[PDB]
RNA sequence: AACGCAGCGAAUUGCGAUAUGUAUUGUGAAUUGCAGAUUUUCGUGAAUCAUCAAAUCUUUGAACGCACAUUGCGCCCUCUGGUAUUCCAGGGGGCAUGCCUGUUUGAGCGUCAUU
RNA sequence: GUUUCAAAGGCCUAAUUUUCUAGGCCACCAUCGAAAGGGAAUCCGGUUAAUAUUCCGGAACCUGGAUAUGGAUUCUUCAC
RNA sequence: UUGACCUCAAAUCAGGUAGGAAUACCCGCUGAACUUAAGCAUAUCAAUAAGCGGAGGAAAAGAAACCAACCGGGAUUGCCUUAGUAACGGCGAGUGAAGCGGCAAAAGCUCAAAUUUGAAAUCUGGCGUCUUCGACGUCCGAGUUGUAAUUUGAAGAAG
C-alpha cells in the first residue's frame, strides 16, 4: 500500500522467493516420493495477511 | 519528610497521655554533677582491649610450657559487669553492689522490672542518661546495663 | 543548638557523593572482534545488463551491500578496498530483501578502468 | 535470666503499664507503610523461641492486614444457581490472617525464606504481625550446620503451601480421633477411599 | 586445505595476515560465481576462514584463564556451566558439615559389625 | 517466534555472517540425482559416518537504557579519523526492577557527652 | 490512580590549564496518541522495456558545526 | 567547637539473589451446574470440573497434649480385612469412617527457657600465601537488646 513498514516488507520478501516451482533434479533422487510443490501461492486465489 | 514528622509526634503522644508510675520513674535521672564522678570511677575496672588480650595469651603460653601454672598466673582481674542476662543473675544472688540502668531502651519492657528486683534484694541502683555512655566505658555501641561486684580495697 | 537558617519552605533531597564503578572481574572476559568489517559490508559486484550501461555512461559502479550498512560505512569500505575517492552514495532495499548501493566516483578515476580490474566488465 | 521475666510480663495484657504501651505503639505502625522493614524485634523473648538468632542472615518484617470476613466477589449479589449458594456477606476465608500476612511478605521479598510469624497488636480496621525471615544465599547460614537445612530446594515457599506453624494448624494435621477427615492429607485420603482396587485374581 | 594442527604453533601477527589473505580469495571467487554455472571451490576457502577464527579465539580465552588462575572471582562464561539447580544447591563441604554435638555422638557409638 | 545460510533447494532435516557447520576424540575409505575435486588412499586421514567435554550463537522473547502498528530516540567511559574537553562519524565496553550482606557520603533539638 | 498525605532534578559559567574539581541559579513532575491537525529548506529542462520534486545538466535554499579577510564601531565610546 | 549512638535515606557503590517454561503424579486456596429424587426447594452430582498460588524425583506425613479399658499396645506411610458396618439423611433417594488383627518397610532426633563471666571462647567480608567445592595468617565490621561450648523431659544438672 505504498506507505508500508519494514517489518511488513520483510514478510513479503519471503513470499516472493518461496513462491516458485519444484526443481527437476530433486525428482531423480533415491527413495523420493515428491512430484510437485504442494505449498504454492497465487495472488488472486489465496491471500496472506 | 515523613520520618521526621513521625519521631517529633511520637515525643508528643507519650507526654499528652497519662503515663503509668512504672514507666514514669525513668524520668528521675542522675544529675550532671554526681554523674561525672561515677564514670571517673567506672573507667577504671574497664575490660581489656583486643590487643591486651593478645598480650595476655602470649604470657599464658610461655608460663604453661615452662612452669605449668594456671589459676594463679596472669593475676585475678577486677572488671565491671555488663550484659542484661549476665547482670540479672548477679542481682538475683545478692552479689552486685552498684547498678546503672539506661533511660532510653527501645522496648521499655526489657528494662522496666529491674527497679523492682533491686528493691526486694536490697541492692543500690541508679538510673542514668545515655545507653551510649555505658557503651563507651565497655568498648561497645550500646550497653543498657552496667553493674559492679568486686573492687579493690 | 543555633539552627541552620533556611529561607525556603520546601525540603529537597541533599545531593551526595555518588561513587563510580571499579569491578573485581570483567563480565565479557574477551573483547569481541569487529562485527562489521570492510569485506563484510560490500559483498558482491552486480553484473546485470542495466549496471553495465551505468558504468560506461554515468561513471558509477554498483554493489550488492549487506543489511545494517550506513552510507558512511559504504563510503569508508570502497575507499579502503579499491583505493578510490568516492563522490556520493545512494542506497535502496530490493523487493527480495537485499540492499543495493549506487556509488558515483570523482572525475579523476574512470569507472570503466577499475571495472575490468576487479573481474567483471 | 532476663527473658523469663518478659515471658510472664507479656501475658498481663489488661494491666495499666501494657494498655498504655499498646495504644502508643499501634499509632506508630499506622503512619508507616503497609509492609516495611523493622530494625530489631519488638518482642525479643518471643522471636528467639521461634528460631530467631541475632546474626548476619536473619531479618524481621512488620506487616498490616485487614480484619473481618471475606465477601463473595459476584457482581450485585447475582450467584446464578440454587438457593443454597445465594449467601454473600457472611462467608469466611479458610486460612488465618497470619497466613495472609506471611504470604504477602514472601512475594515482596522473594529471595528470603519464611520461618514464622507472631502477633504484635490490633485495632478495629487492622491486625499487626511481625514475620521473621532467613537468607539462604548468605554464607553464614550455608556453612553453619544448625541453620543449613533451610537452604535446601525443598523449602521454597513454605508459607504458600502451608508448611509453617499457622499453616499446619489451618490444614488440621494432628494425631487424634478428632482428626480423621484431614490428617495425612484431606484430598489424599479422599482419593484413596474413593477408588476401586482390583487384583489379577478377584 | 589448511590443517588445524599447523595453526597452533604460529604467533599472533601471522594468523592476522593469514585471515586477510583468505578473505580476498573469497571475494574474487564470488565474482567468478556469477560469470560461471557451477563453482564448488568457494566451499573449501570459507571453511578455512572458520578454522583460523577458531584458533585465534582459543589463544585469547587461554590467556584470560592464565592470569585469572589462583584467585577468587572470574568471568561468568569461564565458570563451570553444568546447570541451574546444581549450581545453587549445597556443595560437598556443606551438608557434610555436621554440628559439634553429633561429632562426639558418631565417634562414641557407630554402627558395629556382627553375625549369627 | 521471526529472518537468513547448500555448487545446483521450494518444503522437510540441520546450523547462525566461524551459517546443511568449525575445533576435539573414535572408526579407517567414501559421498552419489548430476557435477567437481582433494590425491588425503601403508594416513596426524575420506565421510550428509558415529562421538561430543572447547568455541561461534543474527534479531527477539521472563527480556533489562526509554520506547515499540517505529529496524524510533538518548546518556556515560574508551581508541581512531575530519583542525576538536563541548560538534560529526567509525571500532570496542556499559546504563532495568524488587530484596539481602557489607562500603562510602549524608538527613533529623530523635538524643548523649565536651568547650 | 497519574500529581497524589514521596527526601521524586538538569540547566549555565568558571575554577584548573593534571582534567578533575568549584561557582551558581531554578523548581507539583514519566511515557506513548494524527503518513487529512501543528510542522526548519527545491525548482525548471533532459533520460528508461519498466524509476524519478530521488539519477544526469544547470540554477537555488535551510539546519548544525568550524573559522578568517573586508566593511562598520571607537578621545569619552558601545552607531547616526 | 568536636566526636559518638538510634531511626531513615542515596549511589551504574563491592558481591549475590527473585521472576518465565513444563504440569502425568504431589501441597494448598477458590468453586459450579447438567444430573438423581420419576415433579421440586434441604439433599445428590461434589468437599468434583474450569479458575489462582507453590514444589520435587518423588511430594506430603512423622518420633504421641495417640489408641485403649486388655494379662494393655507404642512415630509416620501403604496393602489385605474391619464394612457396605457404627452413625448421617424430606430417616426418602442416597451417603459412610476408625480402633484392634495379618503383612510390606522400619531410624531416629534438635532448639527456647541456666552466668564462659578468672577473660565473645563464635562469624561475614577485605588484603596476602598455599596442596583451591577448601585450609592458614592478618585488618576492619557484626554482636552483650546475646554469637560459641553445655542440656531437651526417654530426661537432665550441680556437689
Amino acid at each position: 500500500a505504498a506507505q508500508k513498514s519494514f517489518r511488513i516488507k520483510q514478510k513479503m520478501a519471503k513470499a516472493k522467493k518461496q513462491n516458485r516451482p519444484l526443481p527437476q533434479w530433486i525428482r531423480l533422487r533415491t527413495n523420493n516420493t515428491i512430484r510437485y510443490n504442494a505449498k504454492r501461492r497465487n495472488w488472486r486465489r489465496t491471500k496472506m495477511n | 519528610p515523613e520520618y521526621v514528622r513521625l519521631q517529633r509526634q511520637k515525643k508528643i503522644l507519650s507526654i499528652r497521655l497519662k503515663v503509668p508510675p512504672s514507666i514514669a520513674q525513668f524520668q528521675n535521672t542522675l544529675d550532671r554533677n554526681t554523674a561525672a564522678e561515677t564514670f571517673k570511677l567506672l573507667k577504671k575496672y574497664s575490660p581489656e582491649t583486643a590487643a591486651e588480650k593478645k598480650e595476655r595469651l602470649t604470657k599464658e603460653a610461655a608460663a604453661i610450657a615452662e612452669g605449668k601454672t594456671k589459676q594463679e598466673a596472669s593475676p585475678k582481674p577486677y572488671v565491671v559487669k555488663y550484659g542484661l542476662n549476665h547482670v540479672v543473675s548477679l542481682i538475683e544472688n545478692k552479689k552486685a553492689k552498684l547498678v546503672l540502668i539506661a533511660n532510653d531502651v527501645d522496648p521499655i519492657e526489657l528494662v522496666i522490672f529491674l527497679p523492682a528486683l533491686c528493691k526486694k534484694m536490697g541492692v543500690p541502683y541508679a538510673i542514668v542518661k545515655g545507653k551510649a555512655r555505658l557503651g563507651t566505658l565497655v568498648n561497645q555501641k550500646t550497653s543498657a546495663v552496667a553493674a559492679l561486684t568486686e573492687v579493690r580495697e | 543548638k543555633a539552627l541552620k537558617v533556611r529561607t525556603s519552605a520546601s525540603f529537597r533531597l541533599p545531593k551526595t557523593l555518588k561513587l563510580a564503578r571499579s569491578p573485581k572481574y570483567a563480565t565479557k572476559a574477551v573483547p569481541h572482534y569487529n562485527r562489521l568489517d570492510s569485506y563484510k559490508v560490500i559483498e558482491q559486484p552486480i553484473t546485470s545488463e542495466t549496471a553495465m550501461k551505468k558504468v560506461e555512461d554515468g561513471n558509477t559502479l554498483v554493489f550488492k551491500v549487506s543489511l545494517k550498512a550506513n552510507k558512511y560505512q559504504i563510503k569508508k569500505a570502497v575507499k579502503e578496498l579499491y583505493e578510490v575517492d568516492v563522490l556520493s552514495v545512494n542506497t535502496l532495499v530490493r523487493p527480495n530483501g537485499t540492499k543495493k548501493a549506487y556509488v558515483r566516483l570523482t572525475a579523476d578515476f574512470d569507472a570503466l578502468d577499475i571495472a575490468n580490474r576487479i573481474g567483471y566488465i | 535470666g532476663a527473658y523469663k521475666y518478659l515471658e510472664e510480663l507479656q501475658r498481663k495484657k489488661q494491666s495499666d503499664v501494657l494498655r498504655f504501651l499498646q495504644r502508643v505503639r499501634v499509632w506508630e505502625y499506622r503512619q508507616k507503610n503497609v509492609i516495611h522493614r523493622a530494625s530489631r524485634p519488638t518482642r525479643p523473648d518471643k522471636a528467639r523461641r521461634l528460631g530467631y538468632k541475632a546474626k548476619q542472615g536473619f531479618v524481621i518484617y512488620r506487616v498490616r492486614v485487614r480484619r473481618g470476613n471475606r465477601k463473595r466477589p459476584v457482581s450485585k449479589g447475582a450467584t446464578y444457581g440454587k438457593p443454597t449458594n445465594q449467601g454473600v456477606n457472611q462467608l469466611k476465608y479458610q486460612r488465618s490472617l497470619r497466613a495472609t500476612a506471611e504470604e504477602r511478605v514472601g512475594r515482596r521479598a522473594a529471595n528470603l525464606r519464611v520461618l514464622n510469624s507472631y502477633w504484635i497488636n490490633q485495632d478495629s480496621t487492622y491486625k499487626y504481625f511481625e514475620v521473621i525471615l532467613v537468607d539462604p544465599s548468605h554464607k553464614a547460614i550455608r556453612r553453619d550446620a544448625k541453620y543449613n537445612w533451610i537452604c535446601n530446594p525443598v523449602h521454597k515457599h513454605r508459607e504458600a503451601r502451608g508448611l509453617t506453624a499457622t499453616g499446619k494448624k489451618s490444614r488440621g494435621i494432628n494425631k487424634g480421633h478428632k482428626f480423621h477427615n484431614t490428617q495425612a492429607g484431606r484430598r489424599k485420603t479422599w482419593k484413596r477411599q474413593n477408588t476401586l482396587s482390583l487384583w489379577r485374581y478377584r | 586445505g589448511i590443517k588445524a594442527y599447523e595453526l597452533r604453533t604460529k604467533s599472533k601477527d601471522q594468523l592476522e595476515q593469514q585471515l586477510v589473505e583468505l578473505k580476498k580469495e573469497l571475494a574474487e571467487l564470488k565474482v567468478q560465481k556469477l560469470s560461471r554455472p557451477s563453482l564448488p571451490k568457494i566451499n573449501t576457502v570459507r571453511k578455512n576462514i572458520a578454522r583460523v577464527l577458531t584458533v585465534i579465539s582459543q589463544n585469547q580465552r587461554q590467556a584470560v584463564r592464565e592470569l585469572y588462575k589462583g584467585k577468587k572471582y572470574q568471568p561468568k562464561d569461564l565458570r563451570a556451566k553444568k546447570t541451574r539447580a546444581l549450581r545453587r544447591a549445597l556443595t560437598k563441604f556443606e551438608a557434610s558439615q555436621v554440628t559439634e554435638k553429633q561429632r562426639k555422638k558418631q565417634i562414641a557409638f557407630p554402627q558395629r559389625k556382627y553375625a549369627i
